[PDB]
């Protein structure tokens, strides 16, 4: 198989969701994970992930720790290879201008990435974590949160978040 | 609620300021009289003492006894002084007590209104939730 059928389907979805499907990007991510995974136990410790992030993205230690805490939903002290590949795809050379629009498109659900709680509501802490991950002004983030909170309960619904993302994509396309 | 204490305490302290500093030199002939038998003379003597005695008048404790002990001053037909202190104590006490209890009951009102609108929004979201669940079940 071409590195399992699930990864092939994920690559097909990425190619259908991005203009450029690159060349052996998933293979490069797998090789980087295998280099990071010293024991080859399909997992990596926090130190290895922090070292890889500092060597590649040159991110801060606190930001790397927050990203590892958000990505590791199982809370077992380790990050899986699939989680590392998902994080690398979420970054996707975030310094580029088109990377901001790609992150605005996000993924197929495009709701659970921001919502760390998982209760179909994104609080202020989740917005602060997203602003730490993706560069955005605090005033701009506050204005966007005020625009999104139509009811005023400081909660973001899945339909409301989808509508906001669709409006942002329509504004950026035009 | 004390965050909502923004301007009411400012008005309270400034009315305290103006009325106390006005009432310093109104019963001036009380401490500065040569009467041997007197025991509330120190109340109206100093500016800090004036603050203390108008705080006492605001708390409204033994105002009858206080006025009876200022009744030892030669009664000049009570034309301005007694009516001034009485109007000050009654107006300040009732107006400020009423305004603070009114502000705090409004604080409770808006706390409960925000709580009620949050539960109403939660119920509306739950209604849309099982409506979309029926839509999903039919779509399969």
């Amino acid at each position: 198989m071409k590195l399992t059928p699930g990864c092939f389907l994920w690559y097909l979805y990425m190619d259908k969701i991005y203009c450029l499907l690159s060349l052996r990007n998933v293979k490069a991510l797998m090789v980087y994970f295998h280099l990071l995974d010293v024991h080859h136990r399909n997992t990596l410790n926090d130190v290895l992930f922090f070292h890889f992030l500092q060597h590649v993205t040159n991110l801060n230690k606190s930001q790397i720790g927050m990203i590892f805490d958000l990505l590791d939903w199982t809370a077992v002290g380790e990050i899986g290879f699939d989680q590392f590949y998902v994080l690398i795809c979420i970054l996707l050379a975030h310094q580029d201008h088109l990377e901001d629009h790609f992150m605005y498109r996000h993924s197929r659900p495009v709701f659970e990435l921001l919502d760390l709680d998982g209760e179909m509501n994104i609080g202020a802490a989740n917005f602060q974590n997203y602003r730490f991950l993706f560069n955005i002004k605090k005033q701009e983030l506050r204005d966007l949160f005020h625009d999104f909170d139509i009811t005023g309960d400081r909660l973001l619904n899945y339909k409301e978040f989808k509508l906001y993302t669709i409006f942002c994509t329509d504004k950026s396309i035009d | 609620a004390l965050k909502s204490m923004t301007f009411l305490l400012m008005l309270l302290l400034i009315f305290f300021y103006i009325f106390a500093v006005t009432g310093v030199y109104f019963f001036r002939e009380y401490s500065r009289s040569t009467i041997e038998g007197l025991e509330y003379n120190m109340f109206f003597s100093d500016l800090l003492n004036s603050l203390v005695t108008v705080f006492i008048l605001f708390t409204l404790d033994h105002w009858y006894a206080v006025l009876q002990d200022i009744w030892k001053v030669p009664e000049s037909s009570r034309v301005f002084s007694s009516i001034y202190v009485i109007l000050w104590l009654l107006l300040g006490s009732i107006i400020f007590r009423n305004i603070i209890v009114a502000m705090m009951v409004t604080n409770f009102q808006n706390i409960r209104s925000e709580l009620s609108e949050e539960m109403s929004h939660l119920e509306v979201q739950y209604k849309a939730d099982m409506f979309k669940q029926q839509i999903i079940q039919r779509r399969q």
